[PDB]
């Protein structure tokens, strides 16, 4: 669960740049999609 | 795990000065470092109370 919480906190901090087209936030969101799909596949 | 990526983003984005993201970068820095000081201090106090129980 902590491996998911680290990525969630990183994405929440990248939202605070107030730039929704920032590539760093796009890549963090694409990483969280795969993390959540792997967690649902395991459970 | 969070701090080592936010600080790398700080080194990446401010190789030259970026005046548009300058007001938010300081808030991100203050927020993550004040979070870390509190977490590290509570971890030390927890380990000390565990050591005093023997």
């Amino acid at each position: 669960i902590g491996e998911i919480k680290t990525e969630t906190e990183t994405t929440r901090f990248y939202v605070d740049y107030d730039d929704l087209m920032l590539s760093l936030l796009k890549e963090a969101a694409k990483k969280m999609i795969n993390t959540c799909n792997e967690y649902q596949k395991r459970h | 795990g969070v701090a080592t990526q936010l600080l790398a983003a700080y080194i990446l984005l401010f190789d030259e000065y970026n005046e548009k993201k300058a007001s938010a970068q300081k808030d991100i820095l203050i927020k993550v470092l004040d979070d870390g000081i509190t977490k590290l201090n509570e971890a030390q106090k927890s380990l000390l109370v565990s050591s005093q129980s023997f």
